């Protein structure tokens, strides 16, 4: 299990996975040109999980930049990093989606990803033990919602022995682009259930508050949001960047993340919380794993209970405080863990901390409280759908009300099944 | 009442006689079994030898049958042995292929219900095409 | 009738086989080398019941020396007479018996027994009068109790007409080598009561008992276990070995000694009891020897010679003694103590004496009896033995070795068998 083929599509997709790259880079020494400039031999020890070992000693993200919107691709090209990526890996249509998931799904998408999977076949085939997929995306728009999708199934149907994980973005009235984002979301959400084995739900609303009630940012931009969002998405892959310690793979962090297989939704969280320019105790960092203001998914964790929970701190630190205060924190706070999967927490601790940053703290965790973003969007969804209003702009596309109809129980269900393991009960 | 000396034999190197206290108090003298030939000997001997070579026989026939015991053990051992062998080798064959069966029927539901996904999609991007182009 | 084949296997047989060598070898005269150097001819006179003469005037043992294990062997081979022993009479598997009697009797025992018969063999036909064989081995391990039992059937199949004595060491709790002991001895004594004419019973309850009693060591060793087996294995031995009255050989002991095919498990005796250290004693007389034939504490089975009754007794004394006083001494017991002789075998107390006493002794006395109270030895094996076999305890290892479970149930009763013929002829009275 080593390399891992990441995808990003649409314009949310290709911002945070970009953000994601330059900040890997950073902390594996690699600079825009590829080149390795560092001093510790950790942060080479495990560089062929996210990259292609190149020519000259050079080091090439195996990244997949997908996008119907010429646009945006453009302004990756452009950015800190731009010139890292493969340039043949760049798959962008002329006409957008039109943040409709039937376009991206249906139409539009339908007509470019067989070009995609032309370039994921290429990248996979020259992998030695393929882990699987990363794809970066929102659920609310429509090429990284129906498009993103569309490629999840065709990739499941291709590999199906490979595993599936998504860094989904769901959208939020706060952070809002477009009116039908729970249409799109709702119609995803219903893909991601059957089709993915981990997804790390990171929630526009919780950015937004975090950004505006903490970090006290009257009018927060994508950029002030996708700040937390490579912060997260730095922490929660630190084990499979890192030597130790333990030795963590896609397949193996799912085995013991997931005890039923639709129930794969975490909710992340983070410690400390900081604006972009900013230059902590491990029992301060311990206490933010129940507080719902460092949540990356807007839920209360205190609302529901924890099946179960991997946390990684980084910096250097005393590994014998992590595990006193990790235990403290589960004995204090029992009634927030289900009783029916002992040992239900597991901790890493990583020598190199992320940048800016001397200590840091992540969550991930599959909780009971995730069912509140779901409720959430379904209400957004019903008072839609009751009055049928745009649903023209998907009908118009070929699709019939009856998969709004079966996305939307699909969801509930899902809904009802975290509930079902929230009362259960050890007998 | 009286004694009486009868002198019976003298010889150079002695002399003997009979001396006769009282006479007997019954005049009339007093108030062996042939053969035993070679013959009823030797069947006496060889009857005897027989019911030696009889015993000896008989106590070397249990022994003959304790031989024959220590090499039915041995063989039940071996028996014992290749009967645990082949029922592991069956049960082994029988777990690999149910398993396999199951892992094959697993992957082939998994694409199945992909393809019906592939077939809807048709249907979807067909009936865009009755809408489209059919009405201005 | 003069030469005898002696026979030692496993651990514990080879232990008291050796030391028997080496005592009887320094009574004999016989250095470590088989040179002789003693001072007296009647330590000669009858050296060729266990010594065949070698080129240069050298003796060597008429001993074969039988393992599973080959480490013993080597500690053999190493101890003060280990270069006196032939080096072709050593037979030696390389895979134990792992305390087991199936595998002794069936499986890796099975495999070296022909081994061993081609030295008797070869023993054997190279004698002018075989007597018979005399084997050494304990009933509680494997290789000397399985093997040792195969051997003697093996041995009993080959030659009928000669005589089979066997000293059995019976296992006890106070000094246990293996968990599965009541098994072994019980399929061992089993095998005994079909297939040997006599055995010499010695009891490792009774001799750490006399260790531990007696001779107040708080924790005795197999060696002090084994200083009584060598003073006692000397003893019965005394007139086969050394000339006077009686001659004496294996069947005329057998014949004198066994009223009853079956009843053929004698309860040897001795007197002083002393142990390694104990370099006096100053001590004992001849109506004080004498007195030590009924004491249990002078017992090498542990039985109570006053709980039974002898049914025949053979008593040697050993060093310069009055001969009168003995003959005294022994009908004063037999007229005191009555009531512990079977009074329809007429005159069943038979006595010997020589005049060389063993080494560190000046005077000692041997008894030999063949008494009903050794009944209590065999009822303490089975008790131990039911209390495992009830549960089916360790069954595994001998089934899986390819014996029935019959085996077992066939054993146990043939033991309680004889146990009750023993009290049959306690009770029986001259009528
Ligand atoms: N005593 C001890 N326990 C260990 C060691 N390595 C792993 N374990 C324990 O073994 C269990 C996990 O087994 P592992 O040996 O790591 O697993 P594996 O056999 O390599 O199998 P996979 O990694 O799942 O392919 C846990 O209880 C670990 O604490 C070690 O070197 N010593
Ligand atoms: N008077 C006397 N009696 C003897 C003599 N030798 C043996 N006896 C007695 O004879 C009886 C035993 O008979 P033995 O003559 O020794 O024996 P055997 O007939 O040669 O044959 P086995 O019994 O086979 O030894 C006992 O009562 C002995 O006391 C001897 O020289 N003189
Ligand atoms: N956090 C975050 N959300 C974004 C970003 N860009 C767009 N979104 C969200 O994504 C949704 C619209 O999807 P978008 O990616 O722009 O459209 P697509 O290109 O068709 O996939 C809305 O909910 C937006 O709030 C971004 O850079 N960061
Ligand atoms: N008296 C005595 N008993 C011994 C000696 N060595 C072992 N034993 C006994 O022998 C029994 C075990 O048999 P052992 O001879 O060691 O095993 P084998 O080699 O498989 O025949 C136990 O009852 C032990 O008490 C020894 O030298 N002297
Ligand atoms: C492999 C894991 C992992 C996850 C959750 C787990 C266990 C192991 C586990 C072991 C024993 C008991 C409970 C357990 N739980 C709930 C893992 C851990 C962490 C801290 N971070 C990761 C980051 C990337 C990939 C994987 C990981
Ligand atoms: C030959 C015997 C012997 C045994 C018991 C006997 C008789 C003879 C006997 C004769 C007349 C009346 C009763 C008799 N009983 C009970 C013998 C005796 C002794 C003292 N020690 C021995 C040591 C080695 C070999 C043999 C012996
Ligand atoms: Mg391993
Ligand atoms: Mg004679």
């Amino acid at each position: 299990m080593r390399e891992i083929v990441h995808i990003q599509a649409g314009q949310c997709g290709n911002q945070i996975g970009a953000k994601f790259w330059e900040v890997i880079s950073d902390e594996h020494g690699i600079d825009p040109t590829g080149s390795y400039h560092g001093d510790s031999d950790l942060q080479l020890e495990r560089i062929n999980v996210y990259y292609n070992e190149a020519t000259g000693n050079k080091y090439v993200p195996r990244a997949i930049l997908v996008d119907l919107e010429p646009g945006t691709m453009d302004s990756v090209r452009s950015g800190p990093f731009g010139q890292i990526f493969r340039p043949d890996n760049f798959v962008f249509g002329q006409s957008g989606a039109g943040n409709n998931w039937a376009k991206g799904h249906y139409t539009e998408g339908a007509e470019l990803v067989d070009s995609v999977l032309d370039v994921v076949r290429k990248e996979s085939e020259s992998c030695d033990c393929l882990q699987g997929f990363q794809l970066t995306h929102s659920l609310g728009g429509g090429t990284g919602s129906g498009m993103g999708t569309l490629l999840i199934s065709k990739i499941r149907e291709e590999y199906p022995d490979r595993i599936m994980n998504t860094f989904s973005v769901m959208p939020s009235p706060k952070v809002s682009d477009t009116v039908v984002e729970p249409y799109n979301a709702t119609l995803s959400v219903h893909q991601l259930v059957e089709n993915t084995d981990e997804t790390y739900c990171i929630d526009n609303e919780a950015l937004y508050d975090i950004c505006f009630r903490t970090l006290k940012l009257t009018t927060p931009t994508y950029g002030d949001l996708n700040h937390l969002v490579s912060a997260t998405m730095s922490g929660v892959t630190t084990c499979l960047r890192f030597p130790g310690q333990l030795n963590a793979d896609l397949r193996k962090l799912a085995v013991n993340m997931v005890p039923f297989p639709r129930l794969h939704f975490f909710m992340p969280g983070f410690a400390p919380l900081t604006s972009r320019g900013s230059q902590l105790t491990v029992p301060e960092l311990t206490q933010q794993m129940f507080d719902s203001k460092n949540m990356m998914a807007a839920c209360d964790p205190r609302h529901g209970r924890y099946l179960t929970v991997a946390t990684i701190f980084r910096g250097r630190m005393s590994m014998k405080e992590v595990d006193e205060q990790m235990l403290n924190i589960q004995n204090k706070n029992s009634s927030y863990f289900v009783e029916w999967i002992p040992n239900n927490v597991k901790t890493a601790v990583c020598d190199i901390p992320p940048r800016g940053l001397k200590m840091s703290s992540t969550f991930i965790g599959n909780s009971t409280a995730i069912q509140e973003l779901f409720k959430r969007i379904s209400e957004q969804f019903t008072a839609m759908f009751r009055r049928k209003a745009f649903l023209h702009w998907y009908t118009g596309e070929g699709m019939d009300e009856m998969e709004f109809t079966e996305a939307e129980s699909n969801m509930n269900d899902l809904v009802s099944e975290y509930q079902q393991y929230q009362d259960a009960t050890a007998d | 009442a009286d004694m009486e000396v009868i002198e019976l034999n003298k010889a150079t190197s002695g002399q003997s006689w009979e001396v006769i206290l009282k006479p007997p108090s019954f005049d009339g003298v007093p108030e062996r079994r042939r053969d035993p030939s070679l013959e009823e000997i030797q069947k006496k001997l060889e009857a005897a030898e027989e019911r030696r070579k009889y015993q000896e026989a008989e106590l070397l026939k249990h022994l003959a049958e304790k031989r024959e015991h220590e090499r039915e053990v041995i063989q039940k051992a071996i028996e014992e042995n290749n009967n645990f062998i082949k029922m592991a080798k069956e049960k082994l064959a029988q777990k690999m292929e149910s398993n396999k069966e199951n892992r094959e029927a697993h992957l082939a539901a998994m694409l199945e219900r992909l393809q019906e996904k592939d077939k809807h999609a048709e249907e979807v991007r067909k009936n865009k095409e009755l809408k489209e182009e059919a009405s201005r």
